[PDB]
């Protein structure tokens, strides 16, 4: 069994968005196949039910404006529009449903709601017994950025913190990583950044 | 149905006990089979909600025995014994009589010694500053509770309002937290003053630790 959701999506506010939840390994008219909310703040909120047998839906009552659930029995997938978007709706959506033994849940399809449009950061040094160096990550949309430091070669001591959104609707973030002193100068220290949405990739050396 | 849970937050070290508590307010027991269709998720940062019980008292498997669910009708009860550092999470009761509900959850912190925080300053760099803006980074590392505060000043005056402030998640191992405070300043007035400081409390330090650079030196 397995639920297959669709990519991560980006919205204007005002606008509509549809995702998708492609069920396998089990009879798709057979169980309910349901939609869950997460969102940073507000845990998680059923959003509503469809029967793919008949196609009747049933909806939280928070929901029953924003959210509409359909599926397509031919191709064992379900969709579910949100639409009047609003920065309210920016969070991580889930279809699951039920078995005798477990649950099955998808992947999650995130959604942001921003007028913001795709960027690329700018990567800049935080340059240094213990020293801390890092790489500020800044002015980018929409999360997330990752964020290595020598390849993969140094994960001790690192930090990477969450994104800010800053006033100017980009996110922006830092990553830090302490090291010996003595080190400085006998060791490289090259902070690896991928931003995906924009095909963005920046690999800094950081030196005092 | 309506599901609350109990305590929505707490703090246990490693080794004791924990209880939560869920309460439906109409029972979800069913006659037909004597089955409370109510089921225990635990969501760690970061990642999906996972499955720990279902049937309010059947583990799912590969759970571990440290986690036992218990209560009938509606008072649930979801008890870890033993508590590890990796059982840090978010942990949600669910109800699936026909439709689903889900509880507000209860966060569990690991609760450990106070640490005060080591404390590093960055000036904004010299490719930055060819932009037009300055960003000054303060780093706050390994200290417990989460709880600090970033004071930066500028030629000693108060800075309010131009900073922002990040924190990690609580570390795998030693459950300490990070924060990173970022002061934002346009290129002109960070050129105008020489004497950068973030001055940082925390309820570890027996009085505020400052961290200052002087632009250009
Ligand atoms: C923490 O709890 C353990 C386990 O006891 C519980 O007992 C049941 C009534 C139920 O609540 C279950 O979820 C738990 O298993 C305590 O360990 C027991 O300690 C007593 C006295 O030393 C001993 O006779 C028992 O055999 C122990 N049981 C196990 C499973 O080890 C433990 O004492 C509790 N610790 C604290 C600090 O409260």
């Amino acid at each position: 069994v397995q639920l297959q959701q669709s990519g991560a999506e980006l919205s204007k506010p005002g606008a509509s968005v549809k995702m998708s939840c492609k069920a396998s390994g089990y009879t798709f008219t057979s169980y309910w196949l349901h939609w869950i909310k997460q969102r940073p703040g507000q845990g998680l909120e059923w959003i509503g039910y469809i029967n793919p047998r008949n196609d009747y839906t049933e909806y939280n009552q928070n929901f029953k404006d924003k959210a509409t659930l359909t599926a397509d029995k031919s191709s064992s997938t379900a969709y579910m529009e949100l639409s009047s978007l609003t920065s309210e709706d920016s969070a991580v959506y889930y279809c699951a449903r039920r078995d005798i033994t477990t649950f099955y849940w998808g992947q999650g399809t995130t959604l942001t709601v921003s007028s913001a449009s795709t960027k690329g950061p700018s990567v800049f040094p935080l340059a240094p017994g213990t020293a801390a160096l890092g790489c500020l990550v800044k002015d980018y949309f929409p999360e997330p950025v990752t964020v290595s430091w020598n390849s993969g070669a140094l994960t001790s001591g690192v930090h990477t913190f969450p994104a800010v959104l800053q006033s100017s609707g980009l996110y922006s973030l830092s990553s830090v990583v302490t090291v010996p002193s003595s080190s400085l100068g006998t060791q490289t220290y090259i902070c690896n950044v991928n931003h995906k949405p924009s095909n963005t990739k920046v690999d800094k050396r950081v030196e005092p | 149905i309506q599901l609350t849970q109990s305590p929505s937050s707490l703090a246990v070290s490693a080794g004791d006990n924990v209880t939560m508590s869920c309460k439906s307010s109409q029972s979800v027991l069913y006659s037909a089979n004597h089955k409370n269709y109510l089921a225990w998720y635990q969501q760690k940062p970061g990642q999906s909600p996972k499955l720990l019980i279902y049937w309010a008292s059947t583990r799912e498997s590969g759970v571990p025995d440290r986690f036992t669910g218990s209560g009938s009708g509606t008072d649930f009860t979801l008890t870890i014994s033993r508590v590890q550092v990796e059982d840090l999470a978010i942990y949600y009761c669910h109800q699936y009589l026909s439709s689903w509900t889900f509880g507000g959850g209860t966060k569990l912190e690991i609760k450990r010694t106070v640490a005060a925080p080591s404390v590093f300053i960055f000036p904004p760099s010299d490719e930055q500053l060819k932009s037009g803006t300055a960003s000054v980074v303060c780093l706050l590392n390994n200290f417990y509770p989460r709880e600090a505060k970033v004071q930066w000043k500028v030629d000693n005056a108060l800075q309010s309002g131009n900073s922002q402030e990040s924190v990690t998640e609580q570390d795998s191992k030693d459950s300490t937290y990070s924060l990173s405070s970022t002061l934002t300043l346009s290129k002109a007035d960070y050129e105008k003053h020489k004497v950068y400081a973030c001055e940082v409390t925390h309820q570890g330090l027996s009085s505020p630790v400052t961290k200052s650079f002087n632009r250009g030196e």
